[PDB]
């Protein structure tokens, strides 16, 4: 069906002089957030990308300078900058801790948030559902010279870092980060977080299990809203798809003839004798170089966009996770009481513990 | 890096592979002797409007009567270079012989049809072998007259490639099946008038079109070569029916078909060979290769180096270390130790040290190095504390840590006279 | 030397070609680095406004302690940041009682946790051991004694 | 852009592979992100 748009949410109020909407109860909404931390660490043996070999091919490779060399520098920067982003986000931990795994405090079955000793995976099953939410299309060894080199950091130790953060967040008091820990008893912690939101702490005691049930039901609903559900998770996957697009594009242009007789090594070497041959080879060299240059260029372009994202990623690890970030709904879309980390292939997720007061009234002043 | 004092780090450099050791050359056992000395030695080769067609299969081609030759007036290979024709096994190829002047030979070309090649016989610009031509004014020129042989020069429309029609239509622009020469009713045929006396463009030349059915049946004719053994699981060379190459071979796991030969995995690769004497194996042309980066601590502790191979599983590492096919070959060269993990692969100069430190050198995936030595990784300052009832960390003295932070303001204001 | 004519110029245009393309390549990466560095420079001035020109209330963005002061220093193409932080160091082990039923009703001091029950002496900071003569101004009326934790008395 | 409506030059364009398409992918990603960010900066209070 085709329409313009229901442009938003239509209401209409004016002011009231003294009678005023004042919330007499409240709510908490934990939100998704998808931050792609590091795209695919890939490199090229350009020396075999172009020019598996004839040998004459390698002579002409020498005859077009150090393009392969400069792009190898480029790729090295690409990878290393992914790693820089990975680090600069990740091990912001002074003191690593140990997961207490006693796993019911305040009111909270924290199941699948931290991982388990009881399970053979040291990965938390929420994130493992995210792993299940990954789509795609010994050693890997193509004839293409194109590698996905492994990330430096172990994905399990990624997970260990995240769970450590979860622990030291849920423990260690407010000073968690620039220091070690504080041993604050976590009703007193989240009581103290009512003071950076600036309100009394009575209502915490008035709603001990209530806020708890809000919370654990909310986590449950997050599991609900993420298990079989819609595409609101895969910005990561968009980037992944783009990597696949570019790589597939690279190969399918490797298929391309460019006005020569063939489009692949030794096939040319059949019907060829002399430099006219190698002139056609130079055409191949030219276009492959171009596409390659374009490729790596846009890889760097993606890399800049992703480094911006990475800056955001470390930023929301900083202000939003470790403290209560007073910039309002930078982190989430409520008041951001807490937010807790989660990981992802190429990415990071967060659990934005907001705060919303909610019971609308009309009372004078 | 162009230096003599160098500091520490995983420093990437140029590439390696395994130089291929042997070769596997695969033919069928076919032999016959071609009628080259019949198709290029007879006289019964019909005219152009009856352009001849001979079939070639299951033979052996010499490619030697062609180059070591002075018989030929006008030779050029069109789709190919003549030089590496000897290294080509084909199947079922074709030739067309006819007797002409010395002027259609220019219009004998891909495209370029003109009159007679626009009315009698036709090519694409594509499916090209070679073209051979010579004079036979000494068999085919009676200055009394070659009134015997003809061509056609009348048609409705243009030709299509590789087509023959003999029909001497009582030709007319809009039909009219006539009794020529009733007016506007002729015939397409026309004689030759080939004389013994005449010059270059007009003496009868025997011309042969050499269309090369290539790689479209399992190769029946071969060039004068010799087949070899097989070499499983070793970086070697390939030379098939027309497929040379470089890599490793190993048998299939697949569901192959009777006509079939090639697999071309993502693109144009053939992936596999049904061997020309009944085997059906894979292909892995990537032997093992790739990049390397060296680790050195940086000229202020030592000068002892350690080598990172980046596409291996430690299989062929010590092999080509001793099989001596490593393109950064070394005279400063040992065989000491290898750590096996980070599936990029094998790292020489190294021991799996079980105790782990602060990860100087970021080896691949989780693994890291020190001194040299290498571990996986100490993940960070592991403590083990948890929640408390009431007892709680409070400060009474303190510290102030002024630290750096290091940021640019702007790179260099440069420019370029592009015109110099 | 050995040229005059358009074959000459064919080679020339090949030079033009390669030098043009590599030239553009230079320029393109230049603009890339320009973009990287300009965004970082935006962050730099952002901190210079933030860390230097005020006490940045957001935490651990300027420095990695607590940002007492921030002192800027120029450099060739760069700039240096003396982050006068604060990191606390002398760890204690002391106990508390959060809600106080003093006269039969609950008490929370100042939004600003840990009523110091090191024998119920004072009520302290977020980040220090500090002696405070406790007042009603250092609590509030919170209903009655129903979900209280500590039973502390003699509340001056 | 390259030959506006062509006969031969389209076949030549195919002989330059599929480049036009890839550049269009770039174009699409541009326009996509443009109005993405339009939504992002402005569609903030959905309550009108």
């Amino acid at each position: 069906v085709a329409y313009t748009m229901s442009l938003g949410a239509d209401s209409s109020i004016a002011y009231s002089n003294n009678t005023i909407a004042i919330p007499t109860n409240f709510s908490i909404s934990i939100t998704t957030e998808v931050m792609p931390v590091s795209m695919a660490k890939t490199s090229v043996d350009c020396n075999m990308y172009i020019c598996g070999d004839s040998t004459e091919c390698a002579n002409l490779l020498l005859q077009y300078g150090s393009f392969c060399t400069q792009l190898n520098r480029a790729l090295s920067g690409i990878a290393a900058e992914q790693d820089r982003n990975t680090r600069e986000v990740f091990a912001q931990v002074k003191q690593m801790y140990k997961t207490p795994t006693l796993k019911y405090f305040g009111g909270f079955n924290f199941s699948q948030i931290l991982p388990d000793p009881l399970k053979p995976t040291k990965r938390s099953f929420i994130e493992d559902l995210l792993f299940n939410k990954v789509t795609l299309a010994i050693c890997a060894q193509k004839f293409n010279g194109l590698t996905v080199l492994p990330p430096l950091l172990t994905d399990d130790m990624i997970a260990a870092y995240t769970a450590a953060l979860v622990s030291g967040t849920a423990t260690a008091g407010w000073t968690f980060g620039a220091g070690a820990a504080l041993q604050i008893p976590f009703a007193m912690q989240m009581a103290y977080r009512f003071n950076g939101i600036g309100v009394t702490q009575n209502v915490l005691y008035e709603n001990q299990k209530q806020i708890a049930n809000q919370f654990n039901k909310a986590i449950s609903q997050i599991q609900e809203s993420l298990t079989t559900t819609s595409t609101a998770l895969g910005k990561l996957q968009d980037v992944v798809n783009q990597n696949a697009q570019a790589l597939n594009t690279l190969v399918k242009q490797l298929s391309s003839n460019f006005g020569a007789i063939s489009s692949v090594l030794n096939d040319i070497l059949s019907r060829l004798d002399k430099v006219e041959a190698e002139v056609q080879i130079d055409r191949l060299i030219t276009g492959r170089l171009q596409s390659l240059q374009t490729y790596v260029t846009q890889q760097l372009i993606r890399a800049a966009e992703i480094r911006a994202s990475a800056n955001l990623a470390a930023t929301k690890m900083s202000e939003c996770v470790l403290g209560q970030s007073k910039r309002v709904d930078f982190c989430g879309k409520g008041y951001h009481l807490m937010s807790f980390p989660q990981a992802a292939p190429h990415g990071v997720v967060f659990l934005h513990v907001t705060y919303v007061p909610s019971q609308e009234r009309n009372f004078t002043t | 890096v162009k230096s003599f004092e160098i500091d520490k780090g995983i420093y990437q450099t140029s590439n390696f592979r395994v130089v291929p050791s042997g070769d596997v050359v695969r033919f069928p056992n076919i032999t016959n002797l071609c009628p080259f000395g019949e198709v290029f030695n007879a006289t019964k080769f019909p005219s152009v409007y009856a352009w001849e067609r001979k079939k070639i299969s299951n033979c052996v081609a010499d490619y030697s009567v062609l180059y070591n030759s002075t018989f030929f007036s006008t030779f050029k290979c069109y789709g190919v270079s003549a030089t590496k024709l000897n290294d080509l096994c084909f199947s079922n190829v074709y030739a067309d012989s006819f007797v002409v002047k010395g002027d259609d030979v220019r219009q004998i070309a891909p495209g370029q049809t003109g009159v007679i090649a626009d009315y009698n016989y036709k090519l694409p610009d594509d499916f090209m072998g070679c073209v051979l031509a010579w004079n036979t004014r000494n068999i085919d020129a009676t200055s009394t007259g070659n009134y015997n042989y003809k061509y056609r020069y009348l048609r409705h429309g243009k030709l299509r490639p590789f087509e023959r029609d003999i029909s001497n239509v009582p030709f007319s622009p809009d039909g009219k099946p006539c009794t020529p020469p009733a007016l506007n009713c002729y015939w397409p045929l026309n004689d030759y008038g080939f004389y013994t006396t005449t010059g270059i463009g007009y003496q009868p030349y025997r011309v042969v079109v050499l269309s090369f059915e290539l790689l479209n049946a399992p190769a029946t004719v071969c060039g004068p070569k010799l087949s070899t053994d097989l070499i499983k699981n070793q970086c070697v060379n390939f030379n098939f029916n027309g497929l040379t190459g470089t890599g490793v071979l190993t048998p299939s796991s697949k569901r192959f078909q009777p006509f079939q030969q090639f697999g071309r995995d993502v693109s144009d690769f053939t992936d596999s060979v049904r061997d020309p004497k009944t085997s059906e194996i894979l292909d892995i042309s990537p032997c093992s290769f790739g990049g390397v980066s060296v680790i050195t601590p940086g000229t202020n502790a030592s000068s002892e180096v350690a080598v990172l191979y980046q596409d291996v599983n430690c299989t062929d590492v010590s092999t080509a270390i001793h099989a001596d096919q490593l393109t950064p070959a070394w005279r400063i060269y040992s065989t000491g130790n290898n750590v096996f993990q980070t599936q990029a692969g094998c790292l020489i100069g190294a021991e799996h040290v079980d105790t782990s430190y602060e990860c100087d050198i970021p080896i691949g995936a989780g693994i890291c190095a020190s001194y040299i030595v290498a571990y996986t990784m100490s993940l960070g300052a592991d403590s083990s504390i948890a929640y408390s009832n009431n007892t709680i960390a409070i400060p009474t003295n303190f510290s102030i840590s002024i630290t750096t932070e290091v940021m640019p303001v702007s790179m260099a204001k440069t420019s370029v006279d592009c015109n110099m | 030397s050995r040229l005059d004519k358009v074959e000459a110029e064919v080679q020339i245009d090949r030079l033009i070609t390669g030098r043009l393309q590599s030239l553009q390549t230079y320029v393109t990466q230049q603009l890339i680095r320009a973009a990287e560095i300009r965004a970082s420079a935006n962050l730099a001035a952002t901190k210079m406004s933030e860390c230097v020109l005020g006490q940045s209330k957001r935490v651990d963005f300027c420095g990695k302690g607590y940002h007492l002061m921030s002192f800027p220093q120029a450099a060739p193409h760069g700039v240096v940041f003396l982050h006068v932080t604060y990191v606390p160091s002398q760890e204690r082990n002391f106990t508390t009682a959060p809600a106080i039923c003093h006269e039969g009703k609950a008490y929370f001091p100042r939004e600003g946790v840990f009523v110091f029950n090191g024998t119920s002496w004072f009520i302290t900071q977020r980040n220090f051991f500090s002696p405070q003569i406790i007042t009603t101004d250092n609590t509030f009326v919170s209903g009655n004694c129903d979900v209280v934790i500590g039973i502390i008395n003699n509340t001056v």
